[PDB]
């Protein structure tokens, strides 16, 4: 349920940099690798995060496992969001997103 | 008025879907055909009848809805065209629109087809109902029209983006033309001032086709809750400070920049990447019947060769057979 | 034969109509609305009658004169169509085509409603009169055609050429139906032999509109006088040589092409469409299957004659 | 409300004109070629300017006009548009529409050519304005619009007649579309709450034409002033009895249904008289291109039918030429 | 200016009906002939009268006269207007046109 | 030949599926969408795939089939293109034109996309598959290419008609360009020679959508057993005699008669448009034109051969 | 299975006239219904019935009951081309329709 | 009178392509200048000019002053001709032009 170890996973950004960019690094920093994760989940473009684009990053699919129940994931998504989210936007911000 | 992104009310792309196949927090019923970019809710098939509704009911008083969609058609002439639904109880077949009727809440109906014979379709028409009345098919709901702006949603270059608002109880709704790639270029629709619709209910949106056929497609779906600055509580000692906030926000610029570079050499590094452009995807059906009669015309020109290859042909075998005889 | 285009007796766009607001060498009369680019010699209001003649009389015995016009109308069917008139007087305002009647001299009408009930309209109609014979107006002038012809004129995507020449006493008018941008590229329609007109007379043209209207606009009027080869006599030494002209066509050409280079740069630097390029393509392409066809009948001629000679060996 | 009909302030075909030329109790400018069955603003030659004005002040707090007109074009652009005037000066000739600029007053524009680019022409534009404000010529007025319906009046095969109401600082703009030959069949197009406009003021009419050319005809202009029921003067002693209105109306309507007997046999009785339909007076744009095109076909079909002529002389003349030798 | 003698003028209505019907009566009615007067001269269609069609009606072209001037003829219109109309519509019925 | 047709292997509108929701049979599978008047094999969304194929398998030796579509793009660059087969076992899903790859029998291709660049699409490609070949997807199968053509199919006014005869030994494939209504106006395309294909299979369509995205209707799909003149055994006495057949026939046609005189009537009494007339009219004149060039052909062949055989003499 | 009484049916043959033929009638000779029956079915308009139009013929809704399984279908039509179709060309005639 | 002086007028031809070419030269050669006039005043395109283009020329607006009368551009274009044109075609060709 975002974790701070969820997050802090080189070969999951390392399979998501696979392809777009051809630099595959040794080691980064934790930091850097959050931003990498923060970056590359926002498929609209605009910088910021919600629950449409959360759910994508539990509910993953990589190359098995059991979908995850809806309840599970509203809930989880709701904690996030109520945790994280201060300005009551509904988006989070990398200022918002760097708290955990 | 403050806006809150509602993500319980809201599909987009391009993961629309998921491994099972239906759409997050979404109930879809029909001929509706959720894919992982959109939703063809009535494809170009005959009699299709397609709805996609919310399976929460959304507790909202003041609040912004942002559709965006395509009507494809091969003819000058569309189907039935889409509705949009903010209704208390989930229809997921019926004859209006592929969705039930006698609904009690309101319906923004993207009318492609001119039942009436009155020659002022395609035409958004904002119907209410209070769930004892039934909807004018026959006349596309002219009676009941409590406010009807025209506007053309058919084969435009760009999807066509609206923008349904509550607020006050006036609902405003806002329609891009689908001419140009911008987003925030809106332009005003309709109005309707004083209308009474449930507190709570559905959000949900449905298409159908006749005898004539169009791809009714959604690209997107979004819900924003609207508050009033004074209503709404800043709470402001959550907060920590603006010192981390100059402290982050510049280390992620510094971060997206750097990341444009280190993508930059490795664009034009790979040449398996290749685009493609979105001006060749559009094309009028004027144009594409021009376009026909030319690419017809060539079956003539290659014809009328063959003609002269023969008729030199013959002209050279009567050009040898003079001198043999002398 | 030899052609000299007279200036008195023409008018031509884009600068058909000076600051006074009338046709230099030409006046007009009735409900002509001469423009910069053309002249409307009807509107397609009800019940217009317009004229533009000119001034001075034309004393010549071979004479063309190149008429580029457009009728554009609404419905489908015509208001009474344009008239191009070689007369002895000015008839300005009247009843026939908008002008006078009883004129003498030869009149081409282009009739685009059917009086007669004929069915046999649009048509071309070459009429000589000597000034003591009325126009048979509710019978298209059956009667007095001299020369009918049958062409469209009408709501043409491009203006209708026609030519009509005076020569050697035969009339002879060729009419392109306005369906390329070409200019010479004219059809034969209609001509008459031995037809006498008086030798010298004012040019002029007109249009009328009946219960339906269509706009008669006539975008250039060219004349030219036509002389025989052997009857035009020669100065000699009175040109210059070649070698001058060698020398200046050269400069002159290498100008242009500087000019265009140098239009190239400002023509970008300082900020048609779709559809109707299409329909330009279309019209393209008949126009080459039309040209195409043309050259196999050529063609067969050629064949046909070589076969001919070919019987009596 | 209670209507009333101000001649002074309209005309009215067939006899529009009189046998001077000019419109009664109306002055007209520029390239305006006023005749008895309408007025062409402006004609379809280029760079066209005109107007049609009120010669004495319209001095009304409640109005109503009903502007019937036509704009045809041959191509599918059209240039400027017509513009319906409420000033308080005959603004004559100008750069706007064929009027002056910085007026008094209020004007209904009905833009044919997109000078902004949007791709929102044609449409309806109502602009107030004190005499101090330049109009946006560049931009169809789009800072300055009140409000704007969208809405295509060119080449349609009806005229289209708009009517413009303002009542309680009202001004309520309802536009036939020109699809039907009914004439009361008013669709809503906008309306502007609370604007002030000079209480006297010119009622006037006026076009332009750019580039492209359009034929802009009125055919008819009726003014009414309107009244509240509550604030109209009763005055019930100038009408007399019922019974002289019983005694009048019914040998009214038998004198009527008596004259239409009376022209029935003498419509047939002479052969003279023809009708006309007026369907094919209507013809689009596209549908006259591929008309067209398929006139232009009939050369190709007449050509190769020569060649084929050709073709069958030349055999004939190779098949009599075989029997001749032996 | 609309005098009972101008509607009461047979030769009017005769030359009026010329052509429209092909009736030449001998002697008819008074209010016959004002029957006739008022049907001929509803230019539009609507049974009424108006100022605009009675402006046609007064400045007429038969077959030399002068042209009525524009303020003798607004007077003429306002005058009829004020005098037969009652209900104060701006159009003139044939019951308010049968007074005078 | 003699052609009989077989019901178990064909499928046609207007009542193409059942109450059901299937084709009779026929097993499809993929994205195909089934309708009452035609099978979208693959509709316009991103990454389709698409196969209806026969339950039971076909024991022809010579087979003919006819083949009605629609291949429809908003874009001008096709998706995948159409695939038919004459297999041994059923493709269903799979990563060629949405059936399985290592196919045992013929398949014909109508290419849309060129994935190797070498802008010759669209084009048909007959590919003969004998189980251990991959088809070369990234270049249209050009080495395995037994056969090609080059036509357009996307965006026709009309259906493309397609025409597959297995006839001794030989594969002949005729597409109507879908640019006339006509039915039978076959037009040659590719042949193959002397190619040996399973005596019995599986007859399949299949469709597949890439990141451009078409529309790729099938409308029927007729199956015909061929059989030759004299290899086909007669059974005589079985027939009825001709007299009860002109009995019968001159009732059923004043029957006919009788039935539209008795439409007449309600059609009027119990209450295309323009446009798309003038269309159907300027295709109809292209078309009259290229029967009249076609024509002309023949008759300048004959005169060819007629002079042909004058030379000798 | 196409039988004589199944084909000789008044009351089908006026549903399946209904709304395209408003002239209800009362009593038809069986050839009459027949050729009613023959003409209807026959959707292509080639004045022929195949196995496919046949197959559509028996099973249709009308106004529940269920569907017909495949097998006995093909049995029926297979049966009925046997019977019928003497000239093997696989269509149905209405010369060897007439038959039965 | 299409003087030696008139067509040798820098600032005439600065005025005439102004807007057209954006290139605001010093000084040119009376040849350069006088080409310039020659293709300028040739609407048509046919690198020839005549008595209509001649009459534009001369009388056009510029930026009040009367008109010139009919007779004298009459007069004045006859003597052109009459001068410059030597093959009596009517049109005046450069070749005939650089004499004067
Ligand atoms: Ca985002
Ligand atoms: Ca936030
Ligand atoms: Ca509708
Ligand atoms: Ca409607
Ligand atoms: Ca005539
Ligand atoms: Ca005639
Ligand atoms: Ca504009
Ligand atoms: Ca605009
Ligand atoms: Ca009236
Ligand atoms: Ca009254
Ligand atoms: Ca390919
Ligand atoms: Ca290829
Ligand atoms: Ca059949
Ligand atoms: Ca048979
Ligand atoms: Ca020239
Ligand atoms: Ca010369
Ligand atoms: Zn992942
Ligand atoms: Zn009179
Ligand atoms: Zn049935
Ligand atoms: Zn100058």
């Amino acid at each position: 349920g975002l974790d701070k170890n969820t997050v802090h996973d080189q070969e999951h950004i390392m399979e998501h940099l696979e392809g777009v960019i051809n630099k595959p690094e040794a080691e980064m920093s934790p930091q850097e690798l959050q931003l990498h994760y923060f970056k590359m989940h926002d498929y609209d473009g605009n910088n910021l995060l919600d629950g449409l684009e959360l759910s994508t990053a539990i509910t993953h699919v990589h190359k098995q496992a059991p979908l995850m129940s809806e309840d599970e994931l509203i809930n989880i998504i709701d904690g996030v969001l109520r945790d994280d989210d201060k300005n009551n936007d509904g988006y989070i911000d990398y200022a918002e997103f760097a708290k955990s | 008025p403050h806006r809150r992104f509602e993500y319980k009310y809201s599909f987009k792309g391009p993961h629309l879907v998921q491994s099972d196949g239906t759409v997050p927090f979404w109930a879809h019923a029909g001929n509706a055909i959720p894919s992982s970019d959109q939703i063809r809710v009535a494809p170009s098939l005959k009699s299709q009848r397609g709805s996609v509704w919310t399976k929460t009911k959304a507790a909202f008083e003041n609040w912004e809805v942002e559709v965006t969609f395509r009507v494809t058609g091969r003819g000058r002439i569309g189907a039935d065209g889409l509705a949009i639904w903010y209704a208390e109880n989930q229809g997921l077949e019926g004859p209006v629109f592929g969705s039930a009727d006698l609904w009690n809440g309101v319906g923004i109906f993207f009318d492609s087809f001119d039942n009436d014979g009155k020659k002022n379709n395609p035409a958004i028409v904002i119907i209410g109902n209070n769930g004892q009345i039934h909807y004018d098919h026959q006349n596309d709901g002219a009676s009941q029209a409590l406010a009807s702006c025209q506007r053309d949603f058919r084969n435009k270059p760009y999807p066509v983006r609206a923008k349904i608002t509550y607020y006050q109880n006036t609902l405003t709704v806002m329609i891009n033309n689908g001419f140009t790639p911008d987003k925030n270029d809106y332009e005003f629709c309709a109005k309707v001032e004083n209308m009474i619709i449930p507190a709570q209910g559905h959000f949900g949106i449905s298409a159908a086709t006749g005898g004539l056929a169009d791809d009714h497609d959604v690209l997107s779906f979004l819900t924003f809750q609207l508050t009033e600055p004074g209503k709404e509580p800043p709470t402001p000692d959550k907060e920590i400070s603006e010192k981390e906030k100059e402290k982050y926000q510049e280390e992620f610029e510094h971060f997206q920049q750097e990341l444009d570079k280190k993508k930059e050499e490795f664009q034009k590094g790979h040449p398996d990447l290749q685009g493609q452009p979105a001006e060749e995807i559009f094309e009028s059906v004027g144009d594409r019947e021009l376009r026909q009669v030319f690419e017809g015309q060539n079956r003539i020109h290659l014809e009328i060769k063959q003609l002269n290859r023969q008729l030199d042909m013959i002209l050279d075998e009567q050009r040898r057979y003079v001198s043999s005889l002398t």
